[PDB]
């Protein structure tokens, strides 16, 4: 089950790659 | 606002854009 | 081999792990 | 900048800190 | 929490890890 | 099919060769 | 510096996420 | 073919898509 | 939802990650 | 033991020092 | 390229799925 | 022993039981 604190670290993948060479914050601290 | 909202069931390929730099 | 557009996607996974709750900024394009 | 730099042998735990939020 | 859009992205890992050479089919639309 | 049935809690070695080419 | 036997694991992590909902074949054997 | 093409620096989203179904 | 099988992959990442150059012991059967 | 323990909502930076070698 | 450090995070996701509920000793420092 | 053994191509399956528990 873990928690954002493991989800997160796949989130990133998917949001860099959509990025491309761009960059992008995260801060999994609403 | 972006963990919440992706981690629950992914999120959309635009709305991961909004957090793009 | 792949390229830094598969090889950030773990060290990101170590950043906001090393960072807890806090957040960062991942920017990959020096 | 950090991942040229930690992408070839993995940074130490400090140098991680100094891209935190 | 995440979804079967980022769960069968580990299933396949296992599936040719146990293929080997072999490859599969991955369809995640029943 | 398959998803569904090992994302739910793995399946077994064989059933995985079910899936092999 | 592992080798394809755990790239491709990788790799269809991002084949997939382009796809979406569709499926596609992984044969990493050319 | 498609490993052995991507494998070496990535390949671009629309290559990805010559494999999807 | 996949189940310890899958999950277990991960934590050990994180633990020798902790234990930097150290090893550790990792049995998935309490 | 270890597993069920952080496998639910992540264990501390030191609850996994005890697992160490 | 990154190293040992992240490179065995991934060869004991393998080396328990072949164990399966078995467990193993993970020392990454020869 | 392992990890620069199985690190470097993969290991075989039978080379991988030699580590298990």
């Amino acid at each position: 089950f873990v928690n954002q604190h493991l989800c997160g670290s796949h989130l990133v993948e998917a949001l860099y790659l959509v990025c491309g060479e761009r960059g992008f914050f995260y801060t999994p601290k609403t | 606002g972006i963990v919440e909202q992706c981690c629950t069931s992914i999120c959309s390929l635009y709305q991961l854009e909004n957090y793009c730099n």
